[PDB]
């Protein structure tokens, strides 16, 4: 559970020296880019219901055998555990957007998830598909290009940060497969 | 999956005893009320089609705002999901009616429903409109036996009181 | 395996759509970038031995733990393993620089690298320091204007840097 | 032009040839909004009442009212120019400006010349002649197939709900004209006549929110060929 | 599939009696319930119970 | 058994009997009766001893505690503490094991999750070393964990499988290594027993294992251990790696297959009945066409790492040698 | 109202520079293919009533809840307004095919349509389905591949232009949603 | 009641230490974002009545079937309970807006809501219609400071995502 600060400090601790100029310079760029990351996490957190709803409903509509009897989602409870899992995945992604390093997401939720879903019977492909829909919708909300919510912020460039969020989602989707 | 025999076997199992005469009296009552339950199951498997058809038709006869816009169903697909969900419900009423406890109806239909109806913007009052139409529709001593009618009404009431 | 092109085709078949005109424009764009890309890959493949050697010298100079008896790079065998691992990392970053996608680098090398270096007793962060050194030397080598036509190559160095940063992120 | 709501729901036009008193009164309410004129103001407008009891030039009646201090006082003296131009559209034409160009045209005809040239400019519009002529009291028209969709949105939003009275309210179309964003769906919804199912759009819910049309959002489109799907962007 | 390509039955050439037209249900309320499913109108008629099987396999 | 039937995966994972719940709903004192309390008391032994056997004579140990549970003295939190401190619980779980195994058992008995990370181990080992056994056991019970999940009137249950405890995916899989379904007691399974510390390399490094459901063949794997290379010198023979790096990925994604029961009688090379090398009985494989006395499979339980295009063939080879498949995990 | 010419001029206006070479080169490609654009608009116009008939009849037959009591096609006046709107939509798409730029379609009809159909209670699912039917029928007429009419034209590839008309219909259907 | 200072005090208290410089930086950020929060609180306490009036009017503009028969809002009293409930909600948005965490909004409005709106046959989608109307209809430049509008929209979004 380490962000960008802890990463620089631990690497400079194994190197065994003082923090130094270059490391501090890159970390200055992080803090100067701070408020964009703030507003970004605000966007993904204040669209949690839509992101989870649309994502899992799109997972069902793409592959309609999940809802057919015998699928993972056929049981009513199964659908509730399905929605919970989508919500939790979105939640740790939002934590990795704050921290700037994926240490929280890797050590918490990504570790052993594949073998859990294997052991329970969950199809990996459907989940990978749901994570990809959360990716596209979440980057569309983080770039204010959502097709039904257009909030006002001052205009600027946040391509870097979009690539960052897409890197966390690709980490999850590659982690379940 | 709760039934008479699973409650008593699970209860004596939690005790740590072999099954005494008490469990035997319980399963004796199972095989007493059995004929009325299975009669209701026979007639439900007889006309499930027309039951679900009258259920959904009366459900949109009450609430027309369902097709008003995004809320509820405004397309043929969503209405297909509507009649499919009522198919599932009557099928679980058939299953719990065979088992004779509310077990498969609870674990398959009721358990964790609230997150699903809540999250997917599904109003429960329209479900209740469907079931209260079918509850009223059956006529005492016009088709099934009077106790079978009681059995069916009881199970359907359980659905309603578990829904909202 | 996935190459820009393979990834876009593979997704487009995983949905079973054709490629839109938008996608085709993007493809054409990356191709027009592609000579410069091959130029960066050429630079790295050339001076690779000096990258690994010098970066190992700076690793052992900044941390003289590993060269001492009982340290992890202390044996002829273990030293050779150490150098060769650095050559592995630099090899796959050269691969992913060619492909334009970071898939080969993940699937062959980085995905599960930490599990190994846990499993062997190797200090992970020391590997990360070594990959930071290969990043420094490799970028400073990539931005050399020696022998090459001028122009702008900021985006490709950005990308390259992203690959090395992903390597040091995956060991730590 | 089907004109779905023209005669089915909205009341008929007050033509001249019936009784004069009903024409006079209905023109008070239309030209004014629900002004609720009192004894003094009606005595002050007596000569226009005379001119229109005599000849039924309701066009000249509306001209004569808008030139009078009772109309000038409220709207041209309590009220700011933005809202003045917009209300002028509503009182005379029944409709809102359809674009920023036309609003600039009316403002320009004001600033070059004065008040009376502006009033004669509304009253002498060819659009005004085709809608109303010399003989029909102004009213809100439900044409269908309007020139702009924004014309419909702004027109209905500025044709208030029954019991209007713009004397309380503040100007809702200034940012709307200059920006090109159409008004809130609620105000549009409040102003529609009865039986139009007011605002049963607004799909809101866990799924399908889509509450605000967003200009910047990228455009996607899928068709089905026997092989599979072509997405055109 | 059964589609005739070049084909017109005139139904004006027939004798005056022998054009008979029948409606399955002569009502408004029962041809369309408030909900979408229908046994007469639309594509919804495809989803009636029964008729899933076929008796032309006897040839 | 399985996943799909019954629409519930977790019954068939072996957690079938752990869903039942016990709470004392009776307030005040129980006089005359002693049915309900003896049921709850029995569930306390079933939870804290984890289905270990207590003899009638033994029941005389902890009889004071037992006669204080029935009275208003101990909430079941504190009775569970009293069962935990006594000589029994020391003999079984504390004295037999190294300090680390003891910790993991104490979580299986008291909290019903596994430890997920090394630090949980840091906390409990630290408390033991500073203050001793009673403060160790208090350090389990005297925490916000037990109080929050159980509320002091409810007997502990296995919750490590459950989503509600945040835990770790690792702690979910580790959860199924520690609980093997109804019959297996504390020392019933291998991987616990007396001298074993159960999962150490796994629990310390949060290596998520895999789940083999109990039963349906291949119920036991007990996979062989690995060493660490030239430093901390190791034998490289015994197990396939959990990782599979590059150069062999080509040809499909890599799957780790664990085959469970391998034996000479079972191993036939595809054709039924045991092969006889000499005319009369010499059943081991001839090495250089000279008789050897080395078994064909040398440890039971060897693993296979196999890429996708080679799966089918490997899937056949296992069943040629009559080995049974424990689990297959994509890696 | 801007055609392709005005789009090139307005874009060159921002940089305050002359038309130059490349923009005029693309506009030369516009002029050369003008006959194909001419005959394309002739194809979409000379079948237009029949396109609107088939599309709205298909919209009702796909979703028979519209003609059900309570639906927005349930009355004659509602049905008239329905056919009227489909005719208008195809009219402005035809204008966008003559212009070559969707400025006319954005300024006339698309701007403030979602708010209008929100205000009137019109269903989004029905609106976008009918647009999609007009899209497929219209491109089928524009490639001369209609199953009912095959009119004689000089042969030639017209992929670009059909993709353009499909882009305008996708702009309308994306606009109402 | 969650805020910055209650989270850091409760966190250091769960640690067992004095508050170090990290908690001091957290409450430093509290007193940085403070002015925008209190500005939004001032304007909300300014025109709460017109906000709740537009909220309920749009909520019954969107939904009309509430007014007829069994469904809530049919009588004047139930609709008075409707605008009273939205009064409570904007008052909790004001409270969480002053506190700056979602604490009072969570414990007073959100905690245990689902049993209540589920049991009393209250649809949550109508509440979401009210809040999404008050969310869509505001201009940051015109009636609030830029930071304040963000804060208000954030709080209101929390309400929506906690509701359904
Ligand atoms: C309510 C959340 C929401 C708002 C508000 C909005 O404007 N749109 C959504 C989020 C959103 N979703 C996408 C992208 C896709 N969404 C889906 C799921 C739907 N598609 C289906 O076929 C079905 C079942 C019928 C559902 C539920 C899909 C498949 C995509 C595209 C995936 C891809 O690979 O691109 C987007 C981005 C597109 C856009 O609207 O601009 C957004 C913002
Ligand atoms: C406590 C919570 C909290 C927040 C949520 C933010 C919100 C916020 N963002 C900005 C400011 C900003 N926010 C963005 C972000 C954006 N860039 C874009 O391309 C997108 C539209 C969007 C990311 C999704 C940008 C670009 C600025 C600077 C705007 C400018 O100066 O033009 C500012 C003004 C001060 C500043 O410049 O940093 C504030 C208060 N700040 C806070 O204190
Ligand atoms: C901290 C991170 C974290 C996670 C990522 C989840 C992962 C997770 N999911 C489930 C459990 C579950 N997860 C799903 C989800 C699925 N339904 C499907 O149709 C799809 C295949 C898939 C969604 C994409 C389902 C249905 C269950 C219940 C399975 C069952 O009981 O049969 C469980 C077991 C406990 C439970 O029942 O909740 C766990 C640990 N939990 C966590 O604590
Ligand atoms: C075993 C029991 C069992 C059930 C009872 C159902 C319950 C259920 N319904 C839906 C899903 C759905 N259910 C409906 C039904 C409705 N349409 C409306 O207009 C009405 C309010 C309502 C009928 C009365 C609709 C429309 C959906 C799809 C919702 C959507 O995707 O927007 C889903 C999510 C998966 C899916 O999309 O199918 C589930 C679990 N499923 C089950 O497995
Ligand atoms: C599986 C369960 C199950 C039921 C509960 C019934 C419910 C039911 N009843 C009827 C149909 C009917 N039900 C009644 C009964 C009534 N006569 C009255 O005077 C009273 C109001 C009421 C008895 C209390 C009548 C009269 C009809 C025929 C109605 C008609 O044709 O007008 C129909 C339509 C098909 C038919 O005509 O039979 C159905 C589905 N059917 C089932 O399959
Ligand atoms: C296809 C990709 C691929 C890789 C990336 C490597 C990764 C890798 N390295 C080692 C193994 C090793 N790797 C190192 C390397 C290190 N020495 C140190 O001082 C540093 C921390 C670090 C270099 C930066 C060492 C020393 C060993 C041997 C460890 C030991 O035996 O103690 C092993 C185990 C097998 C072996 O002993 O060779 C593997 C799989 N192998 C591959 O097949
Ligand atoms: C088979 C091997 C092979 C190569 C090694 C390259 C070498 C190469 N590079 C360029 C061309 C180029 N190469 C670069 C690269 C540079 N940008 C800078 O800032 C640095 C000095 C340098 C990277 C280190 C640039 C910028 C161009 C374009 C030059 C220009 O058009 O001004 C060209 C001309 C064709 C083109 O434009 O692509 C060629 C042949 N091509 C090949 O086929
Ligand atoms: C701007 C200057 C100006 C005027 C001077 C008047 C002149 C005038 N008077 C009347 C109209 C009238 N004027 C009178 C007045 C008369 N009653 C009698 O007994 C006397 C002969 C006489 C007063 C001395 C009457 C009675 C009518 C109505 C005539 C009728 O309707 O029969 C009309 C027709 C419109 C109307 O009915 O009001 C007009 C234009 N109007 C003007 O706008
Ligand atoms: C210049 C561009 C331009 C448009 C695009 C239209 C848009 C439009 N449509 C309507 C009005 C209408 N539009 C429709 C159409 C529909 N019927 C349905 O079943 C479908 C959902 C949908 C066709 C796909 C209907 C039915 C009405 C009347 C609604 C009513 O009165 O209930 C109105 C209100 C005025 C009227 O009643 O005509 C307007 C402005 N008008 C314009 O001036
Ligand atoms: C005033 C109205 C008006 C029209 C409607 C057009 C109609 C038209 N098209 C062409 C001519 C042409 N039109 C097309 C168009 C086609 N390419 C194909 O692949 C499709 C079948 C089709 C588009 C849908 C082509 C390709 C030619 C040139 C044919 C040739 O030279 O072979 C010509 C001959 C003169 C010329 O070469 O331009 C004319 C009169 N011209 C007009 O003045
Ligand atoms: C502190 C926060 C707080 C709230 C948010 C409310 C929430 C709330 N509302 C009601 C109760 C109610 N709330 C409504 C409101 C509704 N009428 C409708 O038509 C709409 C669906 C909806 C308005 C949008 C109605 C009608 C009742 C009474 C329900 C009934 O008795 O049938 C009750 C039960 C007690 C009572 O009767 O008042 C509660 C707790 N109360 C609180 O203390
Ligand atoms: C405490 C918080 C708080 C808010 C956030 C506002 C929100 C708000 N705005 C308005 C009201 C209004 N708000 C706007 C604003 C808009 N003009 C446009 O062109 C844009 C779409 C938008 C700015 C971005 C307008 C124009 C009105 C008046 C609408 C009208 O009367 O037509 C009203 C009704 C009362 C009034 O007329 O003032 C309210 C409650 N009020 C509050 O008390
Ligand atoms: C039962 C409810 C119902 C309808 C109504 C139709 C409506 C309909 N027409 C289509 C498509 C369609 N429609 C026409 C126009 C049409 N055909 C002609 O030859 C002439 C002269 C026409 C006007 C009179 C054409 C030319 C096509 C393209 C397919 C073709 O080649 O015929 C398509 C295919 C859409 C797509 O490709 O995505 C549909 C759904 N379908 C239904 O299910």
């Amino acid at each position: 559970m380490l962000d960008a600060f802890s990463r620089v400090v631990v690497n400079s601790d194994s190197k065994a020296a003082y923090v130094g100029g270059s490391d501090l310079q890159s970390l200055k760029t992080f803090i100067s880019d701070g408020n964009k990351r703030l507003d970004a996490v605000n966007c993904i957190v204040s669209n949690a219901s839509c992101i989870v709803s649309d994502a899992i409903s799109g997972m069902i509509c793409e592959n309609p055998g999940l809802i057919a009897p015998g699928g993972n989602c056929y049981t009513n409870r199964r659908m509730a555990a399905c929605l919970r899992d989508g919500e939790i995945i979105l939640r740790y992604v939002s934590y990795a957007l704050l921290a700037g390093d994926s240490s929280v997401l890797d050590d918490r939720c990504l570790n052993g998830l594949k073998e859990t879903y294997i052991a329970l019977g969950v199809p990996t492909a459907s989940t990978s598909r749901a994570v990809s829909i959360m990716k596209a919708a979440s980057t569309a909300f983080i770039m204010n290009t959502a097709s039904g919510r257009k909030i006002e912020i001052a205009a600027g460039d946040c391509q870097a940060l979009q690539s960052e969020a897409a890197a966390y989602f690709d980490k999850v989707g590659s982690a379940v497969d | 999956m709760k039934s008479v025999i699973t409650t008593t076997i699970s209860a004596a199992d939690a005790a740590g005893r072999f099954p005494s005469s008490s469990d035997l009296e319980s399963i004796q009552g199972n095989i007493q009320r059995a004929s009325a339950r299975l009669e209701a199951a026979e007639k439900l498997s007889g006309n499930h089609e027309a039951v679900v058809k009258e259920a959904g038709d009366a459900c949109f006869a009450k609430y027309s705002y369902l097709k008003n816009s995004g809320e509820a169903g405004d397309s043929q697909e969503k209405i297909n999901k509507c009649y499919r969900d009522v198919d599932h419900y009557m099928r679980l009423i058939n299953y719990s009616l065979v088992v004779g406890g509310t077990g498969p109806l609870d674990e398959w239909g009721i358990a964790g429903s609230r997150e699903v109806y809540r999250t997917l913007n599904l109003p429960g009052s329209a479900y209740i409109a469907s079931f209260t139409f079918t509850r009223d529709r059956l006529c005492v001593p016009r088709d099934m036996s009077s106790q079978a009618g009681v059995e069916f009404v009881a199970a359907l009431d359980y659905v309603i009181n578990s829904l909202s | 395996m996935l190459d820009a092109f393979a990834k876009v085709v593979a997704q487009a078949d995983a949905r079973g759509e054709f490629l839109s005109n938008k996608q085709l424009n993007s493809l054409e764009t990356m191709i027009g970038e592609g000579n410069k890309r091959l130029d960066i890959v050429n630079k790295i493949n050339s001076n690779a031995s000096t990258i690994v050697t010098n970066s190992a010298r700076a690793l052992f100079a900044e941390q003289p733990q590993l060269i001492q008896p009982g340290g992890n790079a202390y044996t002829s065998r273990r030293m050779a393993a150490c150098l060769r691992d650095m050559e592995i990392v630099l090899r796959y970053v050269s691969y992913a620089m060619t492909a334009g996608d970071s898939s080969v680098l993940d699937d062959r090398c980085l995905n599960g690298l930490r599990e190994t270096y846990q499993a062997l007793g190797t200090p992970g962060t020391s590997v990360a320091v070594a990959i930071q050194k290969m990043k420094e030397a490799s970028i400073a080598l990539a931005n050399d204007l020696n022998g090459v036509p001028l122009g702008d190559c900021s985006s490709l160095n950005s990308e390259l840097a992203v690959y090395f940063d992903r390597a040091a992120a995956a060991v730590v | 032009a089907f004109s779905s709501i023209d005669r089915i729901l909205t009341a008929d036009p007050v033509a001249f040839p019936n009784g004069t008193e009903s024409v006079i009164r209905a023109t008070y309410i239309q030209v004014f909004g629900n002004a609720h004129v009192m004894d003094s103001e009606r005595e002050e407008l007596a000569t226009a009442e005379s001119n229109v009891c005599r000849t039924g030039n309701v066009r000249e009646f509306v001209r004569a009212i808008v030139l009078s201090e009772n109309y000038k006082s409220r709207f041209f003296y309590s009220v700011s120019q933005y809202r003045f131009i917009e209300l002028m559209f509503k009182h005379i034409l029944g409709r809102a400006p359809e674009s920023r160009a036309e609003y600039a045209e009316a403002m320009a005809v004001y600033n070059t010349k004065g008040y009376e040239p502006l009033v004669s400019w509304f009253v002498d519009s060819l659009e005004y002649n085709e809608n109303f002529g010399s003989w029909i009291v102004p009213y809100g028209i439900y044409q269908g197939c309007y020139s702009s969709n924004e014309l419909f949105n702004r027109s209905v939003a500025m044709r208030l709900a029954p019991g209007c009275s713009d004397k309380g309210r503040s100007a809702m179309l200034q940012y709307c004209v200059l920006s090109g964003d159409s008004p809130n769906w609620l105000s549009i919804s409040k102003a529609l006549p009865a039986g139009t199912e007011k605002g049963t759009g607004l799909c809101i819910g866990g799924h399908w929110q889509s509450s605000q049309r967003n200009k910047q959002a990228p455009v996607k489109g899928k068709s089905k060929i026997p092989g599979g799907v072509i997405v055109t962007e | 599939i059964a589609n005739p390509d070049v084909s017109s039955v005139d139904y004006q050439l027939m004798p005056p009696g022998s054009v008979i037209v029948q409606p399955d249900e002569v009502s408004a309320a029962k041809m369309l319930p408030v909900s979408g499913m229908s046994k007469h109108i639309g594509k919804t008629k495809r989803l009636v119970e029964g008729d899933g099987l076929s008796d032309y396999s006897r040839l | 058994l399985g996943t799909v039937l019954g629409n519930s995966s977790l019954d068939k994972l072996g957690l079938d009997k752990f869903v039942d719940r016990f709470e004392v709903n009776e307030a005040g004192r129980p006089d005359g009766f002693s049915a309900d309390y003896e049921v709850i008391i029995r569930a306390c032994y079933m939870q804290i001893f984890a289905n270990a056997y207590i003899m009638e004579s033994e029941r005389a140990e902890m009889a004071k505690a037992e006669s204080e549970f029935r009275d208003g003295r101990f909430t079941v939190k504190e009775f569970c503490r009293a069962l935990a401190k006594s000589y029994q619980y020391r003999k079984r779980f504390f004295d037999g094991r190294p300090l680390y195994g003891a910790i993991e058992l104490c979580f299986k008995h008291i909290l019903g999750r596994t430890p997920d990370g090394l630090e949980h181990y840091r906390a409990k080992s630290a408390v033991y070393d500073t203050k001793g056994y009673e403060a160790f056991i208090d350090a389990f019970f005297d925490d916000g964990e037990y109080d929050a999940f159980y509320d002091s009137y409810c007997v502990p249950f296995y919750r490590g499988h459950l989503t509600t405890s945040n835990l770790s995916m690792a702690a979910f899989t580790h959860m199924f290594q520690v609980v093997r379904g109804s019959s297996t007691s504390d020392k019933a399974n291998p991987r616990t027993m007396t001298n074993q510390i159960t999962l150490n390399q796994a629990g310390i490094q949060s290596i998520p294992l895999a789940v083999v459901a109990p039963g349906a063949d291949g119920a036991t794997f007990l996979a062989p251990d690995a060493s660490a290379g030239s430093w901390q010198t190791g034998f490289s023979g015994a197990t396939k790696a959990r990782t599979s790096h590059g150069s062999r990925q080509e040809k499909g994604k890599m799957f780790r297959i664990e085959v469970a029961n391998n034996t000479q009688y079972s191993a036939v090379g595809g054709g039924s009945g045991i092969k006889l090398q000499s005319r009369s009985g010499k059943f081991y494989k001839m090495r250089n066409m000279a008789p050897a006395k080395v078994s064909t499979f040398r440890r039971a339980n060897n693993v296979y790492l196999v890429p996708f295009d080679e799966l089918s063939a490997t899937y056949i080879k296992i069943h040629k040698n009559g080995g049974s498949i424990a689990s297959i995990t994509p890696v």
